[PDB]
């Protein structure tokens, strides 16, 4: 009000009133002015370093593969980019909500250090790619470590349903529900999902055991605070602990 | 992933000694037989869909029960998965021809697959038949005795290597049963 | 275990493609440089024991303080562990020299060696003194071959750059 | 774009390590087989136009129903598109033949070709008739070389196994 | 297997909610359009064999080069495989016509058909010639009904847009 | 906002495919049951204010302790908040009644209501007393219609199963 | 990721013609100069921590303000990251020596790095100094004129390749400023 009576503040009211209505990304505005490309290359350095931490030798691991068969990696990249543009598609409030959960998860992930907290709270894509690539490199994710005993497979199915609750609010599916965007790549996502579940058996038994204890430590540190019965499920069952995702995903 | 080299080195590691003369001599036979192995891999590579089509189509033509409704080749998607698995077996057999040791094939693809085909209901006799047809087709391509493709190479004996590829296919087909 | 075969086959395996011409050129190069590699491996398996003696006795030609307190010189047993560990390193240079990559030398020797070395208070610079001795004790025309020597130098320098 | 250089450099990059001896043997093999590759590339750039004419006129030596309705024979324009597309394929066999992997032939020609072919009603078997013609029209001692022809066969068979 | 029932129940299942009024309106619509669907299914199950004969003989009324070499015309056996495969397609139009979605037609016929067709050298445009024949051979007031005919057209056009 | 249209469009959107016949049957059902929905919406928008008065006066016909301390009866203002909130609920039954799913009723009224009601010490059983009154105060043949009344009961019972 | 081959192919693709004689002739000069490139890459590889330690320690010894508190070499963590970044710069320069084209180096590492180091507060002059010391040290190893290591190779002129590696380091150090 007090600007409008001033001759100078009639400018400020119009600039602020022009700025007020429109939505934006947290990638756009959360960093300091002129530091978004630094965040893109920041996040690229992160994911490249975890890709270094997965394979310490020149041999690619059985998991570090895109296509099982000819002509499948081209369908994997063509499926991969529509997910990224679809990340751009969504509404603003969802973007900042997913951003703040990315912040909290990145902070739990750091387990210490100022730079880890400062660079992950300052820089948005650094936080997202940090969490995804870190949980991805430890093997803490859905596609790996599927349950052996029938009880654990059922429990994992129940967790999968209760995350599908997040990935559909109110009957209407998400933006991010993305099996298609094409003619018939949904069957390719079936094929690739089934085959990745086949390839988790192909790994070394050392990486199987490390994957199990990593799964348990994951589901404790991020999602279990107190939670003594959930502590017991994260004790005993690695398949339950292997597939809990930050609700930034909505996959 | 272990080739011929890595098999010699691992066996020398269990023996805990250095490499020595005899093992290196057998590996010199590998290097002198290298170019035959190279041309052999070229022959088995340049007939992908050809070997796979003939093998699996011959597998259905032998036993027509698979394409009967209630079979395993009956769904169109199941038939694509069928062709894809045959292509994958052929793929890692070709890798076993480059490597000279079946460690990539045993630790890659032959691992877990018996319990998987039991877990899906794929009949093992039909798979062993398809692997056998890929075996005969692959030996006929590797000796350049194909009935419609006859490619120029300077002649020589390559029987040993043919028995090697036959040992890989007999490893897979023996493993699925 | 890294070699040319395992690198190219693993790369095309992750791709999903059959082995195309590029991998075939790569393994062609492996069977070109094979002769220099196996020459050096033969001569190493020949006189390894003299490389053991001169290696370790060169390491105790330098730093005396190992055989001083309570670092590592307090027995014939620790000095025997000293020698045999250097023999493990030369046996890995033989293995990686046969293979033709840094594969078995890295995955058996170099991987996780650092925690063992800081943990068991073993100084790395003593090993580096040993190896820099054994690469300075070469000979161009009489020992191996111009091509062969180079392969040996490569592997040994790799151990040095792994440890320092 | 896949070659020996990009495979080994990309593999050591994902590893994080400097290029060891294995990568050096791989590029050694590339500069061993380079002579046969570039010989075939020189002779292809020599008489490509006759391969254009006999290729497309061989494709219309087989199936005639292209020039029947409304499939593709309905103009000088679609037959020109026919020839120039075959020239794109031979120009990619030249490119991948220079490079020495299936890189540019796959990433420029093969990647996503199938949807374009089912979409624009193009049968693949016509292209396959053209290429099987152009690999059947070889000559062993006079055309390229014993080694060079083989490389050409490899690239062309790759195209066939990509399309069928 | 997609229908109205499975879509709405699967949607409310992923929601977690009980099936509210909207799903009930959806299944209300399914039992409204049921009469036209089942009429077309009855008449298809009536004279399917004449659709078999005119379908396949229409496909060999067009392209003759199937019965030329070695593409597919080489026996009574491949022509029998021809007819029975078209009967699988009409049996799926019957199945999906009863169900009322494109469910069983897609999950039994369409899913992964393309790799089988490019792999076993089958041209799709011959099937499309067969189906465009069988949708051009309609009759408005005498054959089924205005509503039933339309539903049949829809299913068949779906097959065409699945294959091309 | 959930309806038949948004559910089937969102389902086919997540699938990727064009809208096939199943979705068309679903929206066909929506425009079949449309008449009963809009009849009930018209009559609700007719006499809503009397439903407001009997609704809230029925809620204070039961539990009296709201107008006792300091729970909520402490002004004409809190009783006005009482009535206007009930009017928000009936206006959402009008909205969801027009839409034909529980969409705007859930996303405007039900989602996150619970935290606001435990937080601001609001009892939900008071609202449930109000709604069970307003569904007991129907009339089958004279108030709306056999079809309309049922639909109104459905919406109102949904609110009750959302709140209890 | 483009080598000298891919640069010739891409330039011919923009020209839309075949490859021809002259471009292949310059690439023949590359293949005949191949073994010199190979031994040069071996020289720069077998001195990793040697060149990195001398380069960065020389960088601190030139400007002692970095080691002052408030500097960027001051914290241990910062010094480890310092050594790591120098190792990485040397690493992609070595990749640019194997490839013969700077596409790996430009698209991998050199892109966005100025705005990143501005986004962190790393001074650009110190980075350019460290890159320059790696340049001179790398040329002195690449010409085998090191005062600390003199390894036997068959003698020959390698001046052009030295100018090439100097062009890569001047590309990076010119790019960070
Ligand atoms: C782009 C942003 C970006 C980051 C923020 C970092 C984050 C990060 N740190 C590490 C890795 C590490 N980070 C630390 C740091 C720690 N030491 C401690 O005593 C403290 C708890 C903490 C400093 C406050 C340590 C010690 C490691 C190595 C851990 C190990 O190997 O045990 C790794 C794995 C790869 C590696 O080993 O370097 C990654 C991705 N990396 C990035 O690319
Ligand atoms: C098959 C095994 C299996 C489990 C073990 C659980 C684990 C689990 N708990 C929650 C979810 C939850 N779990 C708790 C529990 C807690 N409340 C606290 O005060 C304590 C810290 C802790 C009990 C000791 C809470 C409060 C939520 C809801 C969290 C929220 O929405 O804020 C969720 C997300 C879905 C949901 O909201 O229900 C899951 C998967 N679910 C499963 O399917
Ligand atoms: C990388 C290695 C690798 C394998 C070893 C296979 C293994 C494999 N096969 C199938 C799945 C399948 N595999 C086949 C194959 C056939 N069944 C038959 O009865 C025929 C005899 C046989 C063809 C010769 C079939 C038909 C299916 C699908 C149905 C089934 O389970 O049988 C699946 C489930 C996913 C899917 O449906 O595709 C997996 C993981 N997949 C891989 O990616
Ligand atoms: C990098 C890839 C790569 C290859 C694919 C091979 C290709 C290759 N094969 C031979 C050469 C040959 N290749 C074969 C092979 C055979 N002949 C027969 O009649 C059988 C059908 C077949 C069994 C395998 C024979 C017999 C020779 C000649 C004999 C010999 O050189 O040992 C040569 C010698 C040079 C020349 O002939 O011009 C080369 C380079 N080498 C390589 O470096
Ligand atoms: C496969 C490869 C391979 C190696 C290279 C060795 C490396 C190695 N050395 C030791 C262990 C040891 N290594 C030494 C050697 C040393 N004594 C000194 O005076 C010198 C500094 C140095 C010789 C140059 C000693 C003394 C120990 C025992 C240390 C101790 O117990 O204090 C250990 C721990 C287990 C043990 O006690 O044996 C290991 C893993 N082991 C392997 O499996
Ligand atoms: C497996 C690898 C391997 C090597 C690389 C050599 C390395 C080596 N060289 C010598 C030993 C020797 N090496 C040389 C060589 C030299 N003469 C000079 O004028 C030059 C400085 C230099 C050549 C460039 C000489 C002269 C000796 C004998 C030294 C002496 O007895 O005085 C010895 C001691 C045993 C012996 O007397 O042979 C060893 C281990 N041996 C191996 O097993
Ligand atoms: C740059 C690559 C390149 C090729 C791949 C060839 C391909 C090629 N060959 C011929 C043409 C020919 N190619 C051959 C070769 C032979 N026919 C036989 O029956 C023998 C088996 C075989 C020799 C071993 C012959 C004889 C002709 C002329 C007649 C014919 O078409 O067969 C022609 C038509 C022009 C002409 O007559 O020369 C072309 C384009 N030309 C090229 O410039
Ligand atoms: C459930 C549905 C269902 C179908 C629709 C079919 C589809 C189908 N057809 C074939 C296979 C075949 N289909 C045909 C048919 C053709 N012959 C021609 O001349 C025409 C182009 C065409 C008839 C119009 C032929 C010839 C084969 C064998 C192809 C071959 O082996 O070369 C195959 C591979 C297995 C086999 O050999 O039988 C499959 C899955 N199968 C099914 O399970
Ligand atoms: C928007 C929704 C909506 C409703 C559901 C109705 C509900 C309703 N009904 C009445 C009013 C009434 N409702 C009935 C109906 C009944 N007669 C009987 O014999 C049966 C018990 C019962 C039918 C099953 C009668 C008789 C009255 C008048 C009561 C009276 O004046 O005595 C009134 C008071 C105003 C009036 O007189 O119309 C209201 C609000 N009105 C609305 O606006
Ligand atoms: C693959 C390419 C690649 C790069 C180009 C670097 C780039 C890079 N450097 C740092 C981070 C850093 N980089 C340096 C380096 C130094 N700072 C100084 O003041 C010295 C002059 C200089 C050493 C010579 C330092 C000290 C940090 C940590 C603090 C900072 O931001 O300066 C970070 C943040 C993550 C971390 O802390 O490690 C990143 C992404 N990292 C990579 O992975
Ligand atoms: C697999 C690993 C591998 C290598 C590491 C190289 C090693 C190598 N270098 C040369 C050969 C050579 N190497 C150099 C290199 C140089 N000379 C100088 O004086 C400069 C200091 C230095 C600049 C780089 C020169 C000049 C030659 C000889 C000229 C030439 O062959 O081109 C040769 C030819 C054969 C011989 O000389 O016996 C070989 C095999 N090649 C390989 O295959
Ligand atoms: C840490 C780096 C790393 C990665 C990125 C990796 C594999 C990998 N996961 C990939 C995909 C991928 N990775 C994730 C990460 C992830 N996020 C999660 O919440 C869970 C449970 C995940 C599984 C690891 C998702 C959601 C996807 C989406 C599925 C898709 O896009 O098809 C890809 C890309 C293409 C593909 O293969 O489909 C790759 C190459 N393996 C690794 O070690
Ligand atoms: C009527 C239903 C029917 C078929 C379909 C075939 C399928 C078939 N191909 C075989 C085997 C076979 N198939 C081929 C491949 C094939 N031949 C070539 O020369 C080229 C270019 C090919 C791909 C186009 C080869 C090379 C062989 C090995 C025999 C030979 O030397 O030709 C075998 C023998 C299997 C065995 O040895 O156990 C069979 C059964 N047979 C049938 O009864
Ligand atoms: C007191 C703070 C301080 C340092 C730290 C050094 C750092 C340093 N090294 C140089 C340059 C340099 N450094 C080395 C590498 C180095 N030498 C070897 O023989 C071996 C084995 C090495 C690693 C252990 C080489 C090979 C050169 C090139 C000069 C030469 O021929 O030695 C240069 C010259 C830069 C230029 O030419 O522009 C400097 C400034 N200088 C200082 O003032």
């Amino acid at each position: 009000y007090f600007f409008a009576q001033t001759a100078y503040g009639r400018i400020l009211n119009m600039v602020n009133a022009s700025r007020f209505g429109k939505g934006g990304d947290p990638d756009e505005l959360v960093p300091p002015p002129g530091a978004q490309p630094a965040d893109q290359y920041m996040a690229n350095c992160i994911v490249k370093q975890y890709k270094a931490m997965a394979t310490p030798t020149g041999v690619y691991t059985t998991q570090c593969t895109e296509g099982v068969v000819r002509g499948q990696a081209e369908e994997a990249r063509n499926a991969a980019l529509s997910a990224a543009f679809r990340m751009k598609q969504r509404s603003s409030a969802q973007k900042f909500g997913d951003f703040c959960e990315s912040r909290r998860m990145a902070v739990i992930g750091a387990h210490g250090c100022s730079y880890e907290e400062s660079l992950l709270t300052k820089f948005p894509a650094a936080a997202r790619a940090y969490t995804t690539a870190s949980s991805e490199a430890k093997g803490n994710c859905v596609r790996y470590a599927d349950g052996t005993s029938p009880a654990e497979t059922y429990m994992a199915a129940c967790v999968d349903k209760q995350m599908k609750f997040r990935s559909v609010p109110m009957g209407v599916y998400d933006v991010l529900c993305s099996d298609g965007n094409t003619k018939g790549v949904a069957e390719y996502k079936r094929v690739s999902a089934m085959s990745v579940r086949f390839r988790s058996n192909q790994m070394s038994t050392l990486y199987k055991m490390q994957a199990k204890y990593n799964n348990a430590a994951y589901a404790r540190n991020y999602f279990g605070h107190g939670c003594s019965y959930e502590e017991n499920l994260f004790n005993k069952y690695p398949a339950v602990s292997a597939s809990m995702r930050p609700s930034t995903a909505r996959y | 992933m272990l080739d011929a080299f890595s098999r010699v080195v691992v066996n020398s590691d269990s023996k805990a000694a250095y490499v020595g003369g005899s093992d290196l001599q057998s590996l010199k036979t590998f290097i002198s037989d290298g170019n035959k192995r190279l041309d052999a891999v070229n022959c088995i590579v340049s007939n992908a869909s050809c070997i796979v089509s003939d093998a699996i189509s011959g597998m259905i033509c032998e036993n027509p029960g698979l394409i009967a409704p209630g079979g395993n080749c009956y769904t169109n998607r199941r038939m694509a998965a069928c062709l894809r698995d045959g292509e994958i077996i052929l793929r890692y057999v070709s890798y076993a021809l480059l490597a000279g040791d079946s460690s990539v094939l045993d630790d890659r693809c032959l691992n877990g697959l018996k319990e998987t085909y039991i877990a899906l209901g794929v009949p093992t006799a039909s798979t062993s038949r398809a692997v056998s047809i890929m075996k005969a087709a692959s030996t006929a391509f590797i000796m350049n005795t194909a009935s419609g493709r006859k490619i120029e190479i300077a002649a020589g004996d390559c029987q040993a290597l043919q028995s090697e590829a036959a040992a890989y296919f007999d490893k897979v087909g023996s493993a699925v049963d | 275990m890294k070699s040319v075969i395992t690198t190219t086959i693993s790369a095309a395996d992750a791709a999903g493609r059959f082995p195309s011409s590029s991998d075939l050129e790569s393994i062609q190069g492996n069977i070109q440089r094979a002769s220099a590699r196996l020459e050096a491996a033969e001569k190493l398996s020949g006189n390894h024991e003299a490389v053991v003696k001169e290696a370790g006795d060169a390491c105790f030609a330098k730093y005396s303080y190992l055989k001083n307190s309570g670092e590592a010189g307090d027995s014939q047993e620790k000095i025997n562990k000293c020698y045999r560990d250097v023999d493990h390193y030369m046996r890995l240079i033989n293995y990686s020299l046969v293979v033709g990559g840094t594969g078995p030398l890295d995955e058996w020797g170099i991987a996780g060696s650092r925690e063992v070395y800081r943990t068991l208070n073993l100084p790395g610079s003593a090993y580096i003194a040993s190896f820099t001795f054994t690469r300075d004790r070469l000979c161009v025309p009489r020992d191996m071959s111009s091509q062969a020597g180079v392969e040996f130098v490569a592997a040994l320098d790799y151990v040095i750059n792994s440890l320092s």
